């Protein structure tokens, strides 16, 4: 069990500040870049920062729609990373998690914060299967044809707002995930395979894909697994 | 390329 223990959220007006924590166990923290990711009714989820090791000066990145307002940092001392959220708007509203490893595997439970090149990446709204059979999903990109070099990510919710990561770097299956699931490239989208859906597998997956210094989600897939 | 370590 690998843990990523967030706090901080609440209730804050627009134009407020607020410092998000995530405290991780179970793996070498300060070997991994760190990623903080939000979902929203009106925006889906979304990529918002991350932060390198401290061999990279510990360098940053943030997503166009914080840039200048959030700063993510990190202590590695204390297994922990923070986003500082400045000049708060309702648009900034939603669950936010910290995430990492290979590169999604890991996902904190979630912190609620209620505030009261224009990349779309498309998947399938929802598919419908049944148990035992194989059901490929698929992630395409606005840009043209999904290579190795967006690094195809995978990753599930399941009820409450829980995600976990299936598939990285294109077709790595993520630690300790199920022999079912794959990752692919297929007429130039990424695609995860489910050979042999079950039950439990009933979901919603999202992909990721990298451009050169950022994340961008899919919309997700909800899958039901029916009969 | 993103955090390709193992
Ligand atoms: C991750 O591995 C890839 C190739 O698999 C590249 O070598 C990259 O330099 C590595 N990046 C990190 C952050 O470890």
């Amino acid at each position: 069990q690998v843990q990523l223990q967030e706090s901080g959220g609440g209730l804050v007006q627009p134009g407020g500040s607020m410092k998000l924590s995530c405290v991780a166990s179970g793996f070498t923290f300060s070997n991994y870049w760190m990623n903080w990711v939000r979902q929203s009714p009106e925006k889906g989820l979304e990529w918002v920062a991350e932060i390198r090791l401290k061999s990279n000066n510990y360098a940053t990145h943030y997503a166009e729609s914080v840039k200048g307002r959030f700063t993510i940092s990190r202590d590695d001392s204390k297994s922990s990373v923070y986003l500082q959220m400045n000049n708060l708007r309702a648009e900034d509203t939603g669950i936010y998690y910290c995430t990492g490893v290979g590169q999604f595997a890991y996902w904190g439970q979630g912190t609620t914060v209620t505030v009261s090149s224009d990349i779309v990446v498309t998947q399938e709204s929802a598919l419908t299967t049944s148990p035992g059979e194989t059901v490929t999903l698929t992630c395409r990109s606005s840009t043209g044809a999904v290579t190795t070099s967006n690094y195809a990510n995978w990753v599930q919710e399941k009820p409450d707002h829980l995600f976990t990561g299936l598939i990285g770097g294109t077709n790595n299956r993520a630690p300790g995930v199920p022999a079912r699931f794959s990752g692919s490239l297929i007429g130039d989208k990424a695609a995860l395979t489910i050979t042999g859906a079950q039950t439990e597998d009933e979901a919603i997956y999202f992909c990721a894909l990298w451009y050169s210094n950022h994340w961008v989600f899919g919309g997700g897939t909800k899958l039901t697994v029916l009969g | 390329a993103p955090d390709v370590r193992p």
